[PDB]
């Protein structure tokens, strides 16, 4: 059996939210084998719920769980920022340890991105190289679109980045020559 | 199937797993039988 | 003509036992009882 | 030890002892003996 | 504090450690769990301090083996003819006298092993109207953990570092800002610290 | 890899009873036997014992059922050998060896570095140092020392090219004698036994 977990929720601050857990197995002995993990992302994992029916040590009482048959919830109340985490629900019946799919916990909230461009330096010029660097960040919600104006001009981005200031922050490098840079550009952003 | 042990046909020797970090049940035992033979024939 | 084998890998397993006041029992049956797959787990210390 | 005593045994004789030798499994102590059954006990050394 | 991850190859037995703090290593159960890029937790196998009565998972039987130090109180793992899946973030977890045997009480720091046959190639610097910031860029460098750091550390505040962007041909790029100075990029699989300034 | 060292060479007297241990570390060193052997060059080896660290388990050879112990400490992971009376015939060079994965319990995987021991009553005399067309090289000559493992260093250590040791020659009084040169300077000799050190300048 594997657990199934919710791939992503959406929660709000001061609110509530259930985190199901399905397919826990049970054996000759209790059904309460359950537990979970509370694991940033990027950061050491840390046992927030185990057993239930008790409470764990230096755990916030806000957190709590329950046992319906087979299906398990996890009752987390006021939803903060720093508890943006990964939790895993967990199965120990059968002396056998088994994870879930993954929950990501999101919470909405009140949240204008900020737009800088750079001109590509001498180093570069000198490699017979051109790197449009057009940087975005401080947006909260995840809609943002890059684009640059030559007419419409390999380029890649990453939308997604790393929990080290809450904020969400993307950015491209557009790669072109400097031949065609100096013969003419402006970054345009999309954002909500 | 004569030397192809592939399909169903499996070899009959299997080997053990003694390792110290198995327990009593899979650690290796020496066996000696002491096979007596007591009757009418001459002893030596 | 039973085929299903014996849920036998749920008791022997277990991670956490019962009390001795609220011993639980579990009912087998409709099965095939293969008991060569109970001395590859661990020894006994009885047996009888 | 089998109709002998494993105390008064330096007190008789015997026509030609064989001493076997053969390291087998924890658990498989208790099918080298008469009359018993297994895999060992059935494939690779049996007793009568 | 754990040991870093050095590049390697399928098939060279690498080992990975963890070092834990708090309790007697004497019958507390120990193991540890992978994370793979991607998907959740996989949980290997535990050991015993005394007597190894290592239970390992059905899908773990012969693929790892634990080799855990018990007169420093150091876990290690050890490996034999890996593969490119191989790459986890191993987690190292105890009992901990919170639950029962099998659950897991405590865990440890997690280090990513990254496996690569790219020759790690070594990174490069390049230098960048506020002024009011200022910033460095990093490229042509294939292996994703790379550092970028301000005058060996010596500013904290202010300083923010961006995600490296995965590259048409294979390499990445990474910025960085400061608020505002001399940028340092430290390369661990290639040994290899370039300075640049502004 | 897997590692191991043994204690530093020294030279007691007849009654000190010594306690040369062994260092193991890189592997579980409580499922892998160890041992010892020892015997006067002119006669060979001689095994003398070996020990189990996990459990209680010990066996030792006919020829050092009582004249030798043999302990070792799973904790640490260190062994600790005991001797009792020594006499004049222990001046035996002492060999560590482990099980090792590659044969049975009884084979011998691997060894250590070695450990001189030497029986002897002179009282540890002290060595001294007395220096040396060609000017080019320089040496200088150690005498008038009784033990026989002396180390010879020059400028403690900062020349290693060109610098050669010969063997020690004995003397028909009984007092050995080595030369040492370098190719071209104080010549230190530090005798670790005895902590003894005398420095000389050509």
């Amino acid at each position: 059996s594997a657990l199934t977990q919710p791939r992503s929720v959406s929660g709000s601050l001061g609110q509530s939210v259930t985190i199901s857990c399905t397919g826990i197995s049970s054996d000759v002995g209790g059904d309460n084998y359950v537990s979970w993990y509370q694991q940033h992302p990027g950061k050491a994992p840390k046992l927030m719920i185990y057993d239930v029916s008790k409470r764990p040590s230096g755990v916030p009482d806000r957190f709590s769980g329950s046992k319906s048959g087979n299906t398990a919830s996890l009752t987390i109340s006021g939803l903060q920022a720093d508890d943006e985490a990964d939790y895993y629900c967990c199965s120990y019946a059968l002396s056998r340890v088994v994870f879930g799919g993954g929950t990501m916990l999101t919470v909405l909230g009140q949240p204008a991105p900020s737009v800088t461009l750079f001109p590509p330096s001498s180093e570069e010029l000198q490699a017979n190289k051109a790197t449009l660097v057009c940087l975005i960040s401080d947006f909260y919600p995840g809609a943002v679109t890059v684009a640059w104006k030559a007419s419409p001009v390999g380029v890649e981005t990453t939308t997604p980045s790393k929990q080290s200031n809450n904020k969400y922050a993307a950015s491209s490098y557009l790669s072109l020559t400097p031949e065609q840079w100096k013969s003419h550009y402006s970054c345009q952003v999309t954002h909500e | 199937c004569n030397g192809v042990a592939g399909p169903n046909c499996y070899s009959p020797l299997q080997s053990y797993g003694f390792r110290p970090t198995y327990g009593v049940g899979h650690q290796p035992y020496r066996v000696v039988v002491l096979s007596f033979e007591l009757l009418h024939a001459p002893a030596t | 003509n039973i085929t299903n084998l014996c849920p036998f890998h749920e008791v022997f397993n277990a991670t956490t036992f019962a009390s001795v006041y609220a011993w639980n029992r579990k009912r087998i049956s409709n099965c095939v009882a293969d008991y060569s797959v109970i001395y590859n787990f661990a020894p006994f210390f009885a047996f009888k | 030890c089998y109709g002998v005593s494993p105390t008064k045994l330096n007190d008789l004789c015997f026509t030609n002892v064989y001493a076997d030798s053969f390291v087998i499994r924890g658990n498989e102590v208790s099918q080298i003996a008469p009359g018993q059954t297994g895999n060992i006990a059935d494939y690779n050394y049996k007793l009568p | 504090v754990q040991s870093g991850a050095e590049v390697k190859k399928p098939g060279e037995s690498l080992k990975i450690s963890c070092k834990g703090s708090g309790y007697t290593f004497s019958y507390y159960w120990i193991g540890w769990v992978r994370q793979m890029p991607g998907k959740g937790l996989e949980w290997m196998g535990i050991i015993y301090p005394g007597d190894s009565d290592t239970r390992y998972s059905p899908s773990f039987q012969g693929q790892v083996t634990i080799s855990a130090d018990k007169s420093i109180s150091t876990a290690y793992l050890h490996w034999s003819s890996l593969k490119a899946s191989d790459t986890a973030m191993y987690y190292c977890a105890r009992q901990g006298d919170l639950g029962d045997w099998i659950l897991l009480g405590y865990w440890g720091q997690g280090t990513l092993v990254t496996v690569s046959s790219a020759s790690t190639k070594g990174p490069s610097v390049f230098p960048l109207k506020s002024t009011a910031a200022l910033g460095c860029l990093v490229k042509d460098y294939f292996p994703e953990p790379v550092t970028v750091s301000w005058n060996s550390g010596a500013l904290t505040s202010g300083v923010h570092t961006f995600p490296a962007v995965l590259q048409s041909s294979g390499l990445y790029s990474l910025s960085s800002v400061v608020t505002v100075y001399i940028c340092n990029v430290n390369h661990k699989p290639s040994n290899t610290k370039v300075d640049k300034k502004v």
